[PDB]
RNA sequence: CGGCCCCCUGGACGAAGACUGACGCUCAGGUGCGAAAGCGUGGGGAGCAAACAGGAUUAGAUACCCUGGUAGUCCACGCCGUAAACGAUGUCGACUUGGAGGUUGUGCCCUUGAGGCGUGGCUUCCGGAGCUAACGCGUUAAGUCGACCGCCUGGGGAGUAC
């Protein structure tokens, strides 16, 4: 949809789902929130964090904010030549570039995460905490700067941007 | 007090990059114009001058591709007490070529990919990331 | 008409009254009240250096009874 | 045209003064204190207010919808000024947050107004008591008053018309997620950063606020109505 | 400290406040309590933190404007 | 009666509520409550929900 | 670090003219060195006070509160320098938009404004680029960095053991 990747129809990667309340002041919450990460396998910065009155409208509420004010982001499937160095709020993560030719190993439910997330090779081993929340924004602060180049000329080419920055 | 003069070069460019300054000034030496000319040329810097009859100075233009910063950092891996040297087969790769190394020779300061075209290794200055 | 340098009135709005003298017992008064005693610099809006050597010489001053030194005096 | 000199001078001679505080991120259009009072830098602001005025002018020949937001009491007269009609639209008994995002709830409470305006002036709700009819006469009112300005607006807005960031913050941000282009003037305490164009003022003095303002709503309007006329010519060739 | 100085017109009631300039203030005050000789650097030196307010206060006036609560 | 079949026949119940208060106030009416009681889910406590949109005088 | 003063003496702040010309940085060990009270002997000792009594409180002046009341507090010299040794933040140095207050060297000004502008000084409010879990910092960093040092690696038990 508008600024988005050329994705087709939406991935529904569901990571998890609660329900949380104080109970304090006037009964408990009925309210469910909901974890859901939407890529393409070619790269999107799509990730929503959701909420609602009970699980159908959580989930749906949550890949909506993950899906809209996105843009594309033009790696070349699985081959990436320029990630970041992610940290996200504490958990932290640590690609570099990579064959595909070697798979991808990954524990828990991340070779899953992984691969709608278009950065499943480039990854390697992450450290600090180990919230589900911040672990998969590998494909969002780990391309908030990128390119993934494919000219022979890719090292002229911060020389044609200076000249453009002149 | 000064004990690293390239890396004082390198965070001037860096810091000249984050207060969106035009130029950026400090003393000169054979290190800093040699790198300063294979910079000019990749255009991690867009140009320089040298001044000083007395005693050589150096200045500099920012890296720029719309107006603000896109030059994450600039760092030096090879320094006082852990110098680094490489040899012709084993020249690092910096972002699959879209980033340098800059590379002293033997045959001087050149890029990694010229330092490997000539097939000589020696000691790596300074990436991008 | 250029370099007046203290006419009147100007550089500031309260003028400084001594220094470090202390034979004089008026020039201390601008700053000692009939109740006998010293007033804080956060009311007069003072500048500091004038109210420092000043404290020492209301002092000296004090000790020499050319002013007296406690409010039991009055 | 020349004309955009001549209303950025005769405004900016106030010179402003927001006691001594301001911001270090707009010291370079402000020129040093003469004692204890803040100056703006007028020689600086002549690229400025020309760079702005002639984007206003091709978004004019694009648009349908304004919304000029940032009222306050030195404000209002000028801000109702700057729309002349109801192809324009303004908020002047305050802008509230949210009125572009949830736009869908909006256009519902315009739909509540000017249903209890035409059965409250035909006579339909007066029935039971008195009390009952009052209290919905008095939030009519409040409708009446809130909405009155831009009750007749049939869709979200090209452009932003910012005449004060200092507590309108929260309608820039939210433009922003819209993608929409913002037209700022900003005083000394509020920032030049983070927005596509400035114009340089200072947010005292009622005699330049009320011209800075007209300067810049003469530009598009008449704008739209030069294109208008040419807009026509284009889509009657079709036909023939 | 019902003040030394006289007030305009002698009554029984003492006018204490046009009497009094600076008096009781660090002299008289701190009644029965362990007496230190370097804490008022640290305790009570408190300047810094009313200029806050002071400024605050200057700022606010024209920012109730810019809202139109004035 | 129609909310009462799905739990009867231990169907998932993860929308239906919400479906039925939905349905009902696009068919007419101006406000709608429902309450829904019976052990939701499978609980073993008493565990109510509820959900009220529109008008509803008490 | 605080009566006031003198005797002995450091270090810092401005400013011009001149001089030498990496003579630099960091630093285990190290010698020297105490906020406060501990403490040996000589000189001295008004009030307050651990302890101790008794009152009062809620069963512990030694939880809470008061009154008496002793070593102490005070000085000279002499012994190992502890802690909350800090904007809980090592050092020194290079680099990164600034405005204004308190207040000081000093060019200029009804020095008309403890103000302005010109340029340094500590000190303090304010917030940008950036950084943070969060408060918060931000040119006196918690930013960009530089070198070298100190120091930490789950809690209790242990700041003791050894």
């Amino acid at each position: 949809a508008h600024i988005e990747k050329q994705a087709g129809e939406l991935q529904e990667k569901l990571i998890a789902v609660n329900r949380v309340s104080k109970t304090v002041k006037g009964g408990r919450i009925f309210s469910f929130t909901a974890l859901t990460v939407v890529g393409d396998g070619n790269g999107r910065v799509g990730f929503g964090y959701g909420k609602a009155r009970e699980v159908p409208a959580a989930i749906q509420k949550a890949m909506e904010k993950a899906r809209r004010n996105m843009i594309n982001v033009a790696l070349n499937n699985g081959t990436l030549q320029h990630p970041v160095k992610g940290v996200h709020t504490g958990s932290r993560v640590f690609m570099q570039p990579a064959s595909e030719g070697t798979g991808i190993i990954a524990g828990g439910a991340m070779r899953a995460v992984l691969e709608v997330a278009g950065v499943h090779n480039v990854l390697a081993k992450a450290y600090g905490s180990t919230n589900p929340i911040n672990v998969v924004r590998a494909t969002i602060d780990g391309l908030e700067n990128m390119n993934s180049p494919e000219m022979v000329a890719a090292k002229r080419g911060k020389s044609v941007e200076e000249i453009l920055g002149k | 007090s000064m004990q690293d003069p390239i890396a004082d070069m390198l965070t001037r460019i860096r810091n000249g990059q984050a207060a969106n300054k035009a130029a950026v000034t400090m003393p000169s030496s054979k290190l800093k114009v040699a790198i300063a000319n294979v910079l000019k040329e990749e255009g991690f810097i867009e140009d320089f001058k040298v001044e000083g009859d007395t005693k050589p100075e150096l200045e500099l233009t920012l890296k720029y591709f719309q107006g603000k910063a896109v030059v994450e950092s600039i760092q030096r891996v090879s320094r006082p007490g852990l110098r680094i040297y490489k040899r012709k087969d084993e020249l690092p790769k910096v972002m699959a070529g879209l980033g340098i190394a800059v590379v002293s020779t033997s045959k001087g300061v050149m890029t990694d990919r010229a330092a490997r075209q000539a097939g000589l290794g020696g000691e790596i200055i300074c990436y991008v990331a | 008409a250029r370099y007046f340098r203290r006419r009147k009135f100007c550089r500031f709005t309260a003028e400084g009254v001594q220094e470090i003298d202390y034979k004089d017992i008026a020039t201390l008064k601008n700053y000692i009240t009939e109740s006998g005693k010293i007033v804080p610099s956060r009311i007069t809006g003072t500048r500091a250096k004038y109210q420092r050597q000043l404290a020492r010489a209301i002092k000296r001053a004090r000790y020499l009874s050319l002013l007296p030194y406690t409010d039991r005096h009055q | 045209a020349t004309v955009s000199m001549r209303d950025m001078l005769k405004a900016g001679v106030h010179f402003g003064h927001q006691t001594r505080y301001w911001n270090p991120k707009m010291k370079p259009f402000i020129f040093g204190a003469r004692n204890k009072v803040h100056i703006i830098n007028l020689e600086k602001t002549v690229p400025m207010f020309n760079e702005a005025l002639a984007e206003l002018n091709k978004i004019a020949s694009r648009k349908g919808k304004i919304l000029f937001v940032g009222t306050k009491r030195a404000a209002s007269e000028a801000v109702k000024d700057a729309a002349l009609s109801c192809d324009q639209f303004f908020v002047n008994h305050r802008w509230l947050g949210g009125m572009l995002t949830n736009w869908k709830t909006v256009r519902q409470s315009i739909k509540r107004l000017k249903d209890l305006e035409t059965q409250s002036q035909d006579g339909t709700f007066d029935k039971l008591t008195k009390k009952e009819a009052l209290m919905r006469t008095r939030e009519l009112e409040k409708l009446e008053n809130s909405l009155g300005g831009i009750k007749d607006m049939g869709g979200l807005p090209d452009a932003l018309f910012v005449i004060d960031a200092d507590h309108e913050h929260i309608a820039i941000k939210e433009a922003n997620n819209l993608g929409i282009p913002v037209f700022a003037i900003v005083d000394t305490n509020s920032d030049p950063d983070g927005v596509d164009f400035v114009i340089p003022g200072n947010d005292d003095a009622i005699r330049a606020v009320t011209l800075y303002l007209g300067a810049v709503a003469a530009t598009v309007r008449e704008g739209r109505s030069q294109d208008l006329a040419s807009q026509a010519e284009e889509s009657f060739v079709e036909a023939e | 400290p019902v003040i030394k100085v006289r007030e305009n017109e002698p009554f029984d009631v003492a006018l204490r406040r046009f009497k009094r300039s600076c008096e009781k203030a660090g002299v008289l005050a701190e009644v029965r309590r362990r007496e230190f000789y370097e804490k008022p650097t640290t305790e009570r030196k408190r300047a810094k933190a009313s200029a806050v307010k002071r400024h605050a206060k200057k700022l606010a006036r024209e920012n109730a404007r810019r809202t139109r609560l004035y | 009666d129609s909310i009462t079949s799905q739990l009867e026949r231990r169907v998932m119940f993860r929308r239906a509520m919400k479906r039925a208060v939905q349905n009902a106030m696009r068919l007419g009416a101006k406000g709608i409550k429902v309450e829904v009681s019976g052990r939701l889910g499978g609980a073993e406590i008493a565990r109510t929900e509820w959900y009220r949109e529109g008008r509803v005088p008490l």
